[PDB]
């Protein structure tokens, strides 16, 4: 209808045009008739009638004359309701500064005059006055002139001399500022000189006058001349039962505003002495500063309540306020709430809803039917037939509910599968009956908790309920590609009991004819569920473009399995049901008929796995009793031995052999030992049994006991339970994260005493607070990087781009803990995935690499793919569907218009409550050396001359499997293009000291070096060698400060020995604090040490990795290639200077002498090298390496916390993010465009204005890519409306009025306050039609 | 809990002169004459 | 400085105590907190009281308290002031005889005689004696021995005593007249003197001295100078200004130089008797303050009570004399009492309650606290009238009055922030069933009306407004349909038994209950 929204300044003009009335008393209604008064804050004549058309005094009270003005009241005869569209005006005798734009951060006022703000105050409460435009007269404009100076200087001035006060003095000032010229005179000044800041504050002048000018405001409309008024049913005056009221606080803000405007008014006309005029004035600015926004210039003024009153700004911002509480979500009709039960009995697709809720919910449907069928002749008759239940109207709520979704939410809605679409069926109670597979989904139990229903009216909404929400449509997770609908507890169990073989069972070594003759034997009696038999199967393969070809063989399975077999659908194979099944087999077996047969299969299949569980499971009849609970008989020795052990640990101490920090230590590791031998010993006797047998002897089995079932299925439990169960319950903490020494020894099984559970009180307690802190954090998260990431949506099918990311499997040192598989399956290659043989090409390009792809590479063994990103997509405003992947929750390719940014940040946040040398190889391969340079030792073996040398095990099929990082200078026993055999230490290092060695071997001699300038004499009275211990800058004398220890290689022709294959020549700038230990002209070995120099987790690590903070000691990179050189020393920190080759080096740093460098000033260093050694910091990487480099950090830095607690996300979800977080780009060249050169733009706007402008004859811009937090990078939105809703709202509208600021909605947050359809999903085709008119 | 003061202020609002604070809070070393300190060998646990 | 050490913790910490930030530092202090809280940053960085209150005492601090003497001076020089104005408006002519004629519309009965004056310094005496002054002043005009007449006419109007009121009048009426003088001569000035450039030397040699003819202008027409020659264009205008002065020359009967001089003793006159006013109430602020603290928690706020105390103080100073020799401080706080109390009892609470009605609820409070603290129980409404004198009816009305409006953001919940206003319903709006139902009604009147004569039709929607824009009488749709106002009764009749039996209407009776 108007498809933008404009914010500005009001003109008086504007104001007065608004308003149809003054109010000039403060009354508000009389308090004997309850009418409002004439003039007053409630009035018929400018607010309009009180009661649908009539008039006030009632000589008009019909329709039939509407629109005429009664001439005894005045009062229009219209509705009421326009009591709630019309505003009012009061015209403040003297002009009044409003507080917006005075007490701003900024300052927007004394910004604009270029004043400080206790000038500006001290003059507005009349404190001195102000000169403006005084003249030529020796005076300056905006000059402080106090009383007795100004009475002293209106004297030898006959002029006016121009000088006020208070806020007529500001008027005065604003309206006589010139824009344009003062912007002329900044131009002025910035052509000439420019200093660090006067350029930078004079370019801030001279944009912000520009801005002030376009917005088309005018600088005096900052003064209020007049105030409007609210109008009177947004703030009203109630009657409560009785004779009380009930009064919003703006009333009260409102009749103190106008009695202190009357009353100034009046004193005006009294010719009051002025000490009473000014305090009235200032009593006037107060009043209306607190009126507009209260408790911010001040004290808040409070009610009879004692409590602070609410203000016009106080009812906009705030988590109760219209932007948040009412806008973004409210209370809704056609919506009920109940307790869940069970209803195991449904099917996947509905749901079980009472009589009495939906006879309630679907009223207007079941009037409508009435009148159409003819039971009821009006609606009034339906209404009765319904209110009396009759028999009909059962058949009739039957009729409307047959295909009528209905939505099922539950509170902590924390993903999407939090609401889902159920067909309902009519059932007694007063319960809604939930499917057992989607509890998992809602993370709903049936202990008390409660669901939300609400019903769809439209047809587009019950076409998009069962479409979109439908709960047989959404059975993968949206974060992973892994189905959410497994069963739990007891289909497991069922599952398992009914497919577990049993040594010597009823029937056993029978031979059935199929899984039907296995059921009538089972059902009859003949034969036991676990009995060893062979069972003829016919199986059905797509070997094939889908044919289903049969075979039909004698398996070896059990009567469990056979029966099971009957519900599996074709395609499947008899392997699948051939084992024990616990919780993950199921789990597979689900994941595995979804991929080879489809989606209603899988639906089909999953209803009946969970009725046969549940009903195998009854059968079953597993119990729990105390004598499951196994204790081991060894329990009392190992706990005596402990006991012993500690006895002796402590009584050594009491004799004074060890330090009580290590016997503490060595008691509790006994402790530790002990409870592991305990904790084996007990599932050694609890996880086995011994059973006779088909001829007679002793065998062990697997036991039947029914605690071990349920953990060892998964269905509940763990080691960990069972442990405190029949074990002992373990080490106790403190409350101040100690360990306490003595454990608690008893289990559940046996009691507890007093103390032990006094012990276990303390852990309990802190339990609950912590889970009550986790679930407080995870919500914050996720709100922050929804508001970051909201906008972003599939807007295109194909950009075109050839780049991407590089997937390779992660490696942690040794094992491979993600492989290939994970981390490409369901992308789009960038490039041909050439055979590792170098043949031909593997996977063309532009493949999504589903299931046979992924199979085809891991038998090829590729172990590197090129797969396009998010992060690296052409399209401007929104991502393409080939750049992102698959939807990961339907199986295709993600379609266009699917809002991406929402999913990834619930996939993200939804797992936060859950989340909290020598080197040897190990396996038969072959080494190879990545980034080393090799040499020949002394010894004659290899020893490393890099710092970056990385050691990989390729087997004989080519694959990396064990990656491992060398320090530098290591003997190595093998090298590259030899193969090794299993438990060979290929290097070992020395892990102490420093590593600095030679490279050569001849005479050394102390070449510039002179004791008692650098060295200090140390013999070494152990050994009688005499060591020159090179002291530090500080403590030498100034004779040789400047000097360094160098130690140049000779031979005995008395030549000089240069490092080999160069002409530098070989010496050694040894730092400070160097112990040196060989004489000279003592002849080195190669690689000879010349100096002994001696030396977060869980959700907030993810928290604060997303917010780009800067680690406490950044490592520092090497900024530029070339020649690392030095400076002038000990100022402050240690300077640094790196030569390019060529290239000019005005980089300078002041590296702090505290962090131990790597590298020494002979050594070059290329760009993206570390020179210090710490944490990396994100802003760092992002510059020296290129954007590819930083998500790699961050999407691996950020799932090694996910992982660690088992959680597992795409990383689709988390280059999402950070896509939003290096969003804006710095230009460093304007080049031919219209950029400044030091200005913040958007990456999208200065990629497209250079890419026309560079087809065209011109040259485009470069810049440098920025990195931004996800707080930090939401403050960008280009909306006032979106912003204002989770910024801070006095901020955002008080600069976007100044701007004279415009916005289109085009987001997601903005069209949901404005009430009409997002342009993400269904609405995303309205949303284009809309564009494609408009441009037309 | 309003703004912070040094302690000793309070100390003079209580009619407190400066050598009484010191006898109050501190112990003392005589010496006498040429140049003789009677020592006291406890306190010179450091020297 | 010390802000800089406060600012370096902080971004080293990123947060902040209070005592920190207090130490290395009331409204002030919260300014301060307040702008540290800025940065969690230029402005800041480089970033009195505030109070209307603590200003207001600063400012009104720098006087000097009045001694017993102190005061007599001042109120002798106002007496001067009044006095020399009477002086200067004693020779204005036409101000006796409004008074004459006022005096005389009295005399028939349009008035009392008491209320036309305050006595004189016997009334119908002293009117006669006025009179017969007058009557043998104004018909001697003739120049020589006419102004020693018009002087003894003044020096006997003076022994009169006028009401403020009619003085005021007066005195504005000579202030509008001689407002409509300056305006002229305005004109005239900005017509002859930026429209030509006229000398200001030619102005003053030919304007002043006479300021009555037209020689001032008219004959320096022909002074040979670009102005005179230029004046020809506004000659009409600067000829119409004259003509009005001559006019009002004849009102005046005096020279406007003697207007000007008189006029300025007046401004004098006032101007001091202000400047004595404001030295007086500089000094009674302190009163107004010392007695503007007995009513602290009454609905307004100390600030409003001193600024009315402060209007009682103007108005006493007004009418305050020496003679009685009452010490300010005792004729003083009467008013100060009576206007704060007036105030409070005006806006003091939303719903304005009249000053007799809060007299009687203040009445019955302190009966109500006189019984409770004598019986030791409570009074009840019959025992409060008995103690009161009242109906039994007025005490019960006295007590249902509404209180004290609750503010709508009572916090009410105590479980989400939940505030009053969130439960408080709109009774006006129409169910959507009564909606649905005046459709389905609508609908059923359009089917059954269809179903008989268009006539009939047509005459049943003309008497009820159905779908009309309007109803109409029975002469309207005879006009309409040519017959007088007795066949479309019958009609109508007809008509309505028609619809009358079952058969026809059907569904109607089901919406009618
Ligand atoms: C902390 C919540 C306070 C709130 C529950 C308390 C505080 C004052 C109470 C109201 C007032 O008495 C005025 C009315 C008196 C009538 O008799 C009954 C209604 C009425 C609104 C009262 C209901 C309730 O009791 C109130 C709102
Ligand atoms: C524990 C929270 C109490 C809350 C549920 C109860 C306690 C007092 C109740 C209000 C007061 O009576 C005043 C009004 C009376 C009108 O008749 C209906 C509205 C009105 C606001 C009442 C609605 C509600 O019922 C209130 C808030
Ligand atoms: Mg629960
Ligand atoms: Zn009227
Ligand atoms: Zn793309």
């Amino acid at each position: 209808e108007f498809d933008a929204i404009k914010i500005a300044l009001a003109s008086p003009d504007m104001i007065r045009s608004w308003s149809f009335g003054e109010v000039k008393k403060p009354e508000t209604i009389n308090y004997r008739t309850f009418k409002p008064e004439r003039d007053g804050l409630f009035c018929a004549r400018i607010f309009g009638p009180v009661k649908d058309y009539e008039c006030l005094c009632g000589k008009y009270k019909r329709l039939k004359h509407r629109g005429v003005i009664c001439e005894k009241c005045g009062v229009e005869v219209t509705q009421t309701k326009v009591r709630r569209e019309r505003m009012g005006h009061i015209e403040l005798a003297s002009p009044t500064a409003h507080i917006w734009f005075l007490k701003s951060l900024p300052s927007r006022i004394g910004l604009l005059l270029d004043m400080p703000l206790r000038d500006i105050e001290r003059v507005l409460y009349f404190e001195s006055y102000v000169v403006i435009e005084g003249g030529m007269t020796n005076l300056e404009r905006q000059q402080i002139l106090t009383e007795e100076q100004y009475l002293d200087a209106l004297e030898e001035f006959g002029d006016e001399f121009d000088a006020k006060m208070g806020a007529e003095a500001i008027q005065a000032l604003l309206k006589s500022m010139d824009l344009e010229q003062e912007c002329e005179q900044l131009r002025e000044e910035l052509n000439e000189t420019n200093s660090e800041t006067k350029r930078k504050k004079l370019t801030k002048r001279i944009k912000l006058l520009e801005a002030f000018v376009q917005s088309g405001n005018k600088p005096e409309w900052m003064i209020l001349t007049v105030l409007p008024v609210l109008p009177p049913d947004l703030r009203p005056l109630v009657p409560l039962d009785g004779g009380r009221f009930a009064t919003s606080d703006l009333n009260d803000l409102y009749r103190r505003v106008i009695n202190r405007n009357n009353r100034l008014k009046r004193l005006l006309d009294l010719a009051a002495p002025d000490i009473i005029v000014r305090n009235e004035k200032r009593m006037l600015q107060e009043a209306v500063d607190a009126l507009l926004d209260n408790g911010r210039r001040g004290r808040a003024i409070t009610g009879s309540n004692k409590r602070p009153l609410k203000s016009l700004a106080d009812m906009i911002k705030g988590k109760q306020g219209r932007f948040r509480q009412n806008l973004l979500g409210k209370r809704v009709d056609y919506s009920g709430r109940s307790v869940i039960t069970v209803g195991p009995y449904l099917r996947l697709h509905q749901c079980g809803l009472p009589k009495k809720m939906a006879l309630e919910l679907f009223k207007p449907f079941i009037y409508g039917k009435l009148e159409l069928r003819g039971l009821a002749t009006t609606i009034k008759a339906a209404k009765k037939m319904v209110e009396r239940e009759e028999a009909v109207v059962w058949d009739i709520l039957d009729e409307v509910i047959r295909e009528h979704p209905v939505l099922l939410n539950r509170a902590p809605t924390l993903h999407r599968l939090g609401i889902q679409a159920f067909e309902p069926v009519l059932i007694e109670g007063k319960a809604i009956q939930l499917h057992p597979l989607v509890c998992a989904a809602y993370n709903a139990d049936f202990d008390g908790d409660q669901m939300a229903v609400h019903v769809p009216l439209t047809l587009e909404a019950q076409l998009e309920a069962r479409a979109l929400m439908m709960s047989t449509n959404n059975i993968l997770s949206p974060a992973n590609g892994e189905p959410i609908i497994v069963p739990s507890q007891d289909v497991v169990l069922g599952l398992y009991y009914m497919t577990r073989d049993c040594v010597n069972a009823k029937g056993e070594g029978m031979v059935l004819t199929g899984p039907k003759e296995a059921e009538r034997l089972y059902r009859s009696g003949l034969a036991s569920l676990h009995a060893r038999v062979k069972v003829r199967i016919t199986e059905y393969e797509k070997d094939a473009n889908g044919e289903l070809v049969a075979k039909t063989s004698l398996k070896d399975t059990t009567v469990g399995r056979a029966i099971l077999w009957m519900i599996v659908p074709k395609g499947l194979p008899y392997s699948i049901v051939n084992q024990a099944l616990g919780k993950k087999a199921i789990s597979k077996m689900l994941n595995t008929c979804y991929r080879i047969l489809g989606l209603k299969p899988t639906v089909i299949f999953a209803d009946q796995i969970m009725y046969t569980g549940f009903a195998y499971a009854a059968r079953s009849g597993a119990s729990v009793g105390i004598d499951d609970m196994v204790i081991p008989e060894k329990k009392h020795e190992i706990i005596s031995e402990a006991e012993a052990e500690v006895a002796e640990i402590q009584e050594q101490f009491q004799s004074g052999l060890v330090t009580a920090g290590e016997r503490y230590n060595k008691v509790i590791d006994i402790w530790a030992a002990a409870n592991d031998r305990v904790s084996k010993a007990m599932m050694d006797n609890l996880q086995t049994e011994t059973v006779i047998n088909r001829d007679g002897q002793e065998e062990k089995q697997v036991s039947f006991n029914s605690i071990y079932m349920m953990a060892d299925s998964g269905a509940r439990g763990s080691a960990a339970q069972i442990r405190q169960l029949a074990g002992m319950r373990g080490l106790m903490a403190k409350p101040d994260g100690s360990i306490i020494e003595t454990p608690i020894t008893a289990n559940f099984r046996e009691g507890l005493n007093v103390l032990q559970y006094f012990i276990s009180t303390h852990g309990a307690r802190k339990g609950l607070a912590d889970t009550a802190l986790k679930t407080a954090n995870s919500g914050y998260l996720t709100r922050r990087l929804v508001d970051v990431a909201q906008d972003l949506v599939v807007t295109e099918d194909d950009c075109g781009t050839h780049e991407g990311i590089m997937m390779t499997p992660v490696i942690e040192g040794g094992d491979v803990k993600e492989p290939l598989r994970d981390r490409v399956l369901g992308r789009v290659t960038a490039e041909d995935v050439l055979k590792p043989g170098t043949a031909d090409i593997l996977v063309p390009r532009n493949t999504l690499l589903h299931e046979q792809w992924c199979d085809l590479l891991e038998e090829n063994s590729v172990d590197a793919v090129k797969v396009r990103s998010v992060v690296s997509c052409d399209t401007d405003f929104g991502v393409c569907a080939h750049c992102y992947g698959r939807d990961l929750a339907r199986g295709h390719i993600i379609n266009k218009g699917e809002a991406i940014g929402v999913i990834a940040a619930q996939s993200i946040g939804e797992p936060g409550t859950q989340l909290t040398s020598s080197i040897q190889v190990k396996n038969k391969g072959s080494i190879k050396l990545s980034n080393v340079k090799s040499v020949v030792n002394s010894s004659g073996k290899l020893v490393i001359t890099s710092r970056n040398t990385e050691l990989k095990l390729i087997d004989e099929f080519g694959r990396t499997k064990e990656s491992y990082k060398v320090p530098y200078g290591a003997v190595l026993a093998k090298g590259d293009g030899e193969q090794v055999a299993g438990g060979e230490t290929v290097a070992n290092w020395d892990p102490h000291t420093m590593p600095v060695i030679t490279e050569v071997s001849g005479f050394v001699r102390f070449t510039d070096m002179i004791d008692g300038q650098t060295i200090t004499r140390q013999t070494d009275e152990l050994t009688g060698l005499s060591s020159l211990v090179v002291l530090d800058s500080a403590e030498r004398t100034a004779g040789g400060k400047d000097l360094r220890p160098a130690l140049k290689i000779v031979d005995a022709q008395g030549n000089d020995v240069l490092i080999p294959g160069t002409d530098m020549p070989a010496q050694y700038f040894l730092p400070g604090k160097a112990i040196v230990q060989l004489e000279d002209g003592v002849q080195i070995s190669s690689g000879d040490t010349l100096a002994r120099i001696p030396q977060t987790g869980g959700l907030p690590r993810v928290a604060d990795l997303f917010e780009a903070r800067r680690p406490k000691e950044p490592a520092i990179l090497a900024e530029i290639s070339g020649i690392v050189s030095f400076g002038k020393e000990t100022k402050g920190k240690r300077r640094l200077v790196i030569t390019p080759v060529d290239g000019s080096d005005p980089y300078e740093e002041m590296i702090p002498k505290w962090r131990q460098l790597n590298v020494f000033e002979g050594e070059r260093v290329e760009r993206g090298d570390v020179i210090s050694d710490g944490p990396e910091a994100p802003h760092d990487i992002l510059r020296l390496r290129g954007v590819h480099a930083v998500t790699r950090y961050i999407v691996n830095e950020v799932q090694d916390v996910y992982r660690l607690q088992g959680v597992k996300i795409n990383d689709k979800h988390i280059e999402v993010i950070v896509r939003q977080m290096l969003r804006k780009a710095t230009i460093v060249n304007a080049g031919s465009s219209d950029f400044l050169e030091g200005e913040q733009v958007e990456y999208s706007r200065v990629k497209i204005a250079n890419r026309e402008l560079e087809a065209n004859g011109k040259v485009g811009a470069t810049y440098s890519r920025d990195l931004l937090g996800i707080t930090k990078a939401s403050l960008a939105t280009e909306s006032f409306i979106s912003a204002a809703s989770f910024q801070e709202t006095t901020r955002v509208l008080t600069e976007a009025a100044v701007a004279g600021k415009r916005d289109e909605l085009r987001g997601l947050k903005e069209n949901v306050i404005v009430g009409r359809l997002i342009p993400a999903g269904t609405g995303y085709a309205y949303h284009q039609d809309r564009m494609r008119r408009r441009a037309a | 809990r309003r703004r912070k003061l040094p302690a000793t202020i309070i100390l003079r609002a209580l009619n407190y002169t400066t050598e009484q604070i010191l006898d109050l809070f501190f112990e003392k070393v005589i010496f006498e004459i040429k140049l003789q300190m009677e020592l006291v060998p406890e306190r010179l646990r450091g020297e | 400085s010390q802000l800089k050490l406060l600012v370096t913790r902080g971004k080293e910490q990123g947060y902040l105590t209070y005592a920190e930030v207090n130490d290395h530092l009331d409204a002030d202090d919260l300014m301060l907190a307040e702008n540290t809280a800025d940065e969690d940053a230029a402005e800041a960085a480089a970033q009195r009281t505030t109070d209307p209150v603590r200003m207001y005492m600063r400012e009104m601090g720098t006087v000097e308290l009045l001694t017993r003497e102190g005061e007599i001076d001042i109120a002798k020089r106002i007496e001067d002031g009044i006095n020399q104005v009477q002086c200067s408006v004693a020779e204005y002519p036409e101000a006796i005889t409004y008074l004459l004629e006022q005096y005389d519309r009295v005399e028939a009965e349009e008035a009392r005689l008491s209320d036309l004056i305050t006595g004189f310094v016997l009334a119908r005496e002293k009117f006669a004696e006025l009179r017969a002054q007058y009557v043998v002043t104004r018909d001697t005009i003739k120049h020589a021995t006419a102004q020693e007449e018009i002087l003894k006419l003044s020096e006997v109007f003076k022994q009169f005593r006028l009401v403020p009121k009619q003085f005021d009048y007066l005195v504005n009426s000579m202030r509008v007249m001689m407002d409509r003088v300056r305006t002229q001569e305005r004109l005239i000035m900005k017509l002859c003197v930026e429209q030509c450039k006229m000398p200001k030397k030619n102005f003053i040699t030919l304007f002043t001295g006479n300021e009555t003819s037209d020689t001032w202008f008219n004959a320096a027409i022909a002074m040979n100078k670009p102005w005179s020659e230029k004046l020809h264009d506004v000659s009409e205008e600067v000829h119409r200004a004259l003509q009005k002065l001559q006019q009002i020359e004849e009102e005046t009967g005096l020279t406007i130089e003697q207007v000007k001089d008189i006029n300025r003793r007046m401004s004098i006159g006032e101007a001091k008797a202000r400047r004595a006013k404001k030295e007086m109430v500089e000094a009674n602020l302190r009163l107004v303050i010392s007695i503007a603290k007995k009513y602290t928690n009454r609905g307004l706020q100390f600030l409003d009570l001193i600024q009315e105390g402060n209007i009682g103080l103007m108005k006493a100073v007004d009418k305050f004399e020496y003679r009685r020799g009452y010490k300010f401080s005792t004729y003083a706080t009467w008013w100060i009492r009576q206007a704060i109390t007036r105030s409070i009892a005006d806006q003091a609470r939303t719903i304005r309650i009249p000053v007799h009605m809060i007299e009687t609820i203040n009445k019955l409070n302190r009966i109500s606290r006189q019984m409770l603290q004598e019986m030791g129980r409570e009074p009840t409404p019959e025992e409060l009238a008995e103690r009161m004198l009242m109906p039994e009816d007025k005490i019960r009305k006295v007590l249902k009055i509404a209180k004290e409006p609750i503010s709508m953001e009572t916090p009410i919940g105590d479980d989400e922030d939940s505030h009053l206003g969130d439960f408080i319903e709109d009774t006006t709006l129409e169910l959507p069933l009564d909606s649905a139902t005046t459709e389905s009604l609508r609908a059923a009147t359009h089917d059954v009306l269809a179903g008989l004569t268009a006539r009939e039709a047509k005459v049943l929607r003309m008497r009820f407004g159905i779908d009309m824009n309007t109803d109409y009488t029975l002469e309207e749709v005879g006009k309409q349909f040519d017959v007088t106002r007795e066949r479309i009764r019958q009609i109508e009749a007809k008509a309505l038994r028609k619809l009358r039996h079952p058969s026809r209407s059907e569904v109607l009776r089901s919406f009618l209950d």
